[PDB]
RNA sequence: AGGACCGAACCGACUAAUGUUGAAAAAUUAGCGGAUGACUUGUGGCUGGGGGUGAAAGGCCAAUCAAACCGGGAGAUAGCU
RNA sequence: ACACAGGUGGUCAGGUAGAGAAUACCAAGGCGCUUGAGAGAACUCGGGUGAAGGAACUAGGCAAAAUGGUGCCGUAACUUC
RNA sequence: AAUUCCUUGUCGGGUAAGUUCCGACCUGCACGAAUGGCGUAAUGAUGGCCAGGCUGUCUCCACCCGAGACUCAGUGAAAU
RNA sequence: CGAUGUCGGCUCAUCACAUCCUGGGGCUGAAGUAGGUCCCAAGGGUAUGGCUGUUCGCCAUUUAAAGUGGUACGCGAGCUGGGUUUAGAACGUCGUGAGACAGUUCGGUCCCUAUCUGCCGUGGGCGCUGGAGAACUGAGGGGGGCUGCUCCUAGUACGAGAGGACCGGAGUGGACGCAUCACUGGUGUUCGGGUUGUCAUGCCAAUGGCACUGCCCGGUAGCUAAAUGCGGAAGAGAUAAGUGCUGAAAGCAUCUAAGCACGAAACUUGCCCCGAGAUGAGUUCUCCCUGACCCUUUAAGGGUCCUGAAGGAACGUUGAAGACGACGACGUUGAUAGGCCGGGUGUGUAAGCGCAGCGAUGCGUUGAGCUAACCGGUACUAAUGAACCGUGAGGCUUAACCU
């Protein structure tokens, strides 16, 4: 449950450290991002010689949320902190090569397959 | 086809074998027993009137008791009526059980919803609240404007205002029937149906495709 | 609700071990990856238990290679394959939500041993 | 909208209700019959009758537990010394309400609530 | 917020058509004392359902 | 030491909400400024209407102020209603 | 104008905690505010709490939330030092 | 610029995006030297802008506690 | 002009179509994809933010699209009061000056308890022609109609390649609406616990009052949403633009004049709800009432006695019903409410006593004690015998039967 104005952490090593969501893409008056949903972000903080510099505007996929995901048995999985991986803006599949922290079984799709090839858990 | 009259027992869940919880509503459907059959030659329409449950002997009145006595059936807690579907045939006193839904795959459940009393337009019609601060003077949850100006100088019919929400007939359509249990007289449908626990339901087969 | 009480206890698994909050628990969970049905392990401190018969849950908190994770489990789900108690834990409350604010040495639960 | 909630509010806050039933339970234990309003009687049942059942089992923990509720020591003498062994077989229903008209001052539906023995 | 033509006495009585008080409608007779009282209430002498209560 | 600092009494009145046929013809509640000074207060006195007084706003001068109130000229005058 | 939530100078000033005449709870002493009984709708007022987000509200962070004590460490630009 | 019409001047900074804000330029419609010019530490219930924290301000409201509102008894207005 | 409050924001709409999207179609300088342009179409849908008081606009990023207008430039007895446009003050400029400038800047009171219409809900009376209890048909009225993306068909058709379909089907989203509380949560001042100050219960121990519920930590039921189910459809009929078939007037041609077939989210139905005050007051089933006697200005007339049915109403215990009425359940041949019993749930291992310790404390008895609205039972308490209302066979005419 990520919306506009929300500061997310960064899970990959693309260079960003703290980003802000500026749109939730995927529909009209769509309010929330979520489990594996694409957002548009701006970069509010970076490390000094990363691939992405401060104030860039690009896409990301949310990989962890504090709200959490619900499994089909009723079980929830809440994290402690919202996190995203910065995808490339035009043709996706992300920028960074490492992925930190765990991810969830709901990025098990085509594209984000790359993200779960990395990513030490789940 | 016809439906049967149930009773909302409550909600539970049904763990599937592959570990998917299904929220079900349990509907006890006892023997609905036909008290009247209606034909075109006497009524203009083909329909059966069923009863269900049981009523006290001293609480059923003499009109009602004479009706069930003609039908040759025990008095129930109510009378309902189902329109027939052109090739169906029932007799008076015939009992109908939950076994009828052993093929149906998806039903529509009709009950009276829970009465929420005099509700304001934020609960009732999902109006959006005005500012909670920034100057606002005694008008936080109020409906705003209700119409235009000299032209029309009237509030139109069916303007959304506040009043009684709840406690009315609602039908939920296309619910997946999870189990039919002829032993315990139960019907487990997937989802929530209208009404508080113990409320009378009417479960028909789904008319949608 | 003898109908619902009779109907739920037909689904309750029988061998659920006795645990209480504060306990380190390994929970083995069926994870399905396409055709292969794997069984993975989630070990952490029980921070919360809801007892409602069939609708009994319990929340397990792990600090997974980075940040912290809370899985709430439905106890009587067929997904939840095994529960085993690793380290019995001595706390005073019933819901240990204060541990959401503590890491490392502050989030340290004494052992119960009785 | 209230659905299944129990407990009259009685146009008081929670601490004034709590205090008021503590006094009024004390008065019904003391005098064995009091005249109150009909709603205050009907709530006084749910406060008073648990003190009688607590009194049916005499121990130091129940004397102190019925002195936390009720806060009077004569009252927890009559409970545990007189009323508890008086009922002792009566399973609930320690008190009856008898409707008795209306006040003059504000036309309130009064009622005499009394203990169910008063064989004296 | 205020009227614009004085309402009539017609409309006034029409509004008061419902302000009528209902009678008691019949009050019941005690079993022992044989005196009258509201139903489900005690009598003026303090009986109820033929037994003596209060006695003040 | 200090037209010093924080802060009650004390003096004030910055914001908001209520109130606006008020509890009140200017307040209440929650915060707010000064608080040994060009402070504040009691009792008495003095200044008066084109006059007073004014750290000046045309403010204040008995709920009245770009000229008080009362009485009189006076039934002013009103090509206006 | 009221048996009016306002205004009105001086004097006395106990306990515990506290720097304190603040504040909390109390003593001496005085009161329960001259309409009550119910119910527990919308809506209004005064408040409590709130998932995830955290100014996106808005004329404007208005309002609310937050900060808040004592001791010790430590403390920049600029400066009339 | 409390001064600038044209004007949201142009360039730069801050912002994902800045008619406001800061720095600069100077084509000052219509600054300017005790109706003072320009600086200025401290001060301000002063005006404008930014940030950290914080939050029901808001996304989007939900529930609860009280006082009215509603019903009963008594008294019993007002503008129009 | 004995007052019709004037920008903008909010809340809440509503209509038009000169249509932004979705739907149908003709021409194309239409290969496909994407377009351009024109006809038809008003079902539903039709952004969030930076700046600014701004509408507008520019910008950022979305979207199927971010329509154009009317409605006192809709909406201040609905909110705001930022702008304009009172009284204070200053700048630039004008005037000798008082002052002045839709030039600028800072500060600056927005009342109303609704009588009538309207509207949203909700009842009482009477009618419907004997009374009453139910179930209905349905005249009519309202709600709902949005849509993306992915996959298959198919990398086929088309194209030199790049690229890339129509028609048809499956899945899964967004926004919206209905329901619900099983799950995840919120609340939960009525449950349990921790703890600060102080006061009291004689005192220790234990408790209680007050301090915003004193501050907190959890939490039952209920209510709830961020939670979870479901929905918008298929189909039919009559069509719009459009496309035709046969076919003359006009021995050809021609979709039209006779005749015939297609044809869209619009229209009528299909789906959901209200609904016989539908005064055109309908239908069906069932239940109850089968006495005498006077008077007259002899009428569907009035009165007296005897009867009082079916049923309703009142009263009481009340409810996941409720502002109040209303609606639902129960009233002793009875689980309607309270209590009680058992369970569950929540909190988290009470008090007393014993042991260890100098002591704070810790350990044992002990997952203990206490547990609200929950669940299953139980007549212990309260739901009283009765009284009250409602009657006594239901008009006239005509017709068809009285087998």
């Amino acid at each position: 449950m990520i919306q506009e104005q929300t500061m997310l952490n960064v899970a990959d090593n693309s260079g960003a450290r703290r980003v802000m969501c500026i749109k939730v893409l995927g529909g009209s008056h769509r309010r929330y991002a979520g489990v594996g949903d694409i957002i548009k972000i701006t970069i509010k903080e970076a490390i000094p010689r990363g691939k992405v510099k401060k104030g860039d505007v690009l896409k990301a996929v949310v990989v962890r949320t504090k709200k959490g995901v619900r499994r089909p048995d009723g079980s929830v999985i809440r994290f402690d902190g919202n996190a995203c991986v910065l995808l490339n803006n035009n043709s996706e599949q992300p920028i960074g090569t490492r992925i930190f922290g765990p991810v969830t079984r709901e990025l098990r799709s085509e594209k984000f397959m790359k993200i779960i090839s990395l990513a030490p858990e789940v | 086809m016809i439906g049967l009259v149930g009773k909302k027992v409550g909600m539970t869940r049904i763990f599937t074998e592959d570990g998917v919880s299904i929220p079900v509503t349990v509907i006890e459907v006892e023997a609905n027993r036909v008290t009247q059959v209606k034909d075109l030659a006497n009524d203009g329409y083909r329909a059966i009137q069923v009863t269900t449950g049981a009523k006290k002997a001293n609480r059923v009145t003499k009109p009602e008791a004479g009706h069930f006595a003609k039908a040759g059936v025990e008095a129930g807690r109510g009378l309902w009526e189902f329109r027939l579907a052109e090739g169906e045939e029932f007799t008076v006193g015939q009992s109908i059980s939950v076994e009828l839904f052993a093929d149906v795959k998806k039903v529509d459940v009709t009950g009276t919803s829970k009465g929420k009393g005099f509700a304001g337009t934020v609960k009732r019609w999902n109006f959006r609240t005005q500012d909670a601060t920034h100057g606002n003077s005694l008008s936080h949850r109020v409906p705003g404007s209700i119409g235009q100006n000299q032209t029309p100088g009237k509030v139109f019919k069916g303007k959304k205002m506040a009043g009684q929400m709840g406690n009315e007939r609602v039908t939920v359509q296309s619910l997946d029937v999870v189990r039919v249990d002829a032993e315990r007289n139960l019907l487990l449908v997937k989802g929530a149906v209208p009404g508080a626990t113990g409320s009378d339901l009417i479960v028909k087969p789904a008319v949608k495709a | 609700s003898n109908i619902i009480k009779q109907l739920e206890q037909e689904q309750m698994k029988q061998d659920v071990p006795s645990f209480r909050p504060g306990d380190t628990v390994e929970v083995k969970v069926w994870v399905v990856e396409g055709s292969k049905k794997r069984l993975q392990a989630f070990e952490g401190v029980v921070i919360a238990i809801r007892n409602r018969g069939l609708h009994s849950a319990f929340t397990v908190r792990k600090i997974s290679n980075g940040e912290g994770v809370e899985r709430v489990f439905q106890t009587h789900s067929p997904v939840v394959d095994s529960i085993s108690v690793k380290r019995r834990g001595a706390v005073r409350k019933a819901k240990l939500y204060y541990l959401r604010e503590r890491t490392g040495k502050a989030a340290r639960i004494k052992e119960r041993l009785n | 909208m209230r659905h299944r909630k129990s407990g009259r509010q009685l146009n008081r806050n929670s601490s004034h209700r709590q205090a008021m039933f503590r006094n009024m339970a004390g008065s019904l234990v003391r005098h064995e019959i009091i005249k109150t309003t009909l709603p205050k009687a009907k709530e006084l049942r749910r406060v008073v009758e648990p003190l009688i059942t607590l009194a049916k089992t005499d121990s130091v923990a129940n004397r102190r537990l019925a002195f936390a509720r009720t806060r009077d020591n004569e009252i927890v003498a009559k409970l545990f010394n007189e009323l508890g062994p008086r009922f002792a077989s009566r399973a609930g229903g320690y008190t009856r309400i008898l409707k008795c008209g209306f006040r003059a001052g504000d036309n309130a539906p009064m009622a005499y609530i009394e203990l169910v023995d008063r064989s004296e | 917020a205020v009227q614009q033509n004085k309402p009539t006495r017609s409309k006034r009585g029409m509004r008061r058509s419902h302000d009528a008080l209902t009678a008691v409608t019949s009050l019941s007779v005690d079993k022992t004392s044989g005196e009258k009282h509201l139903r489900h209430h005690i009598t003026a002498d303090g009986y109820y359902r033929g037994r003596k209560v209060i006695a003040k």
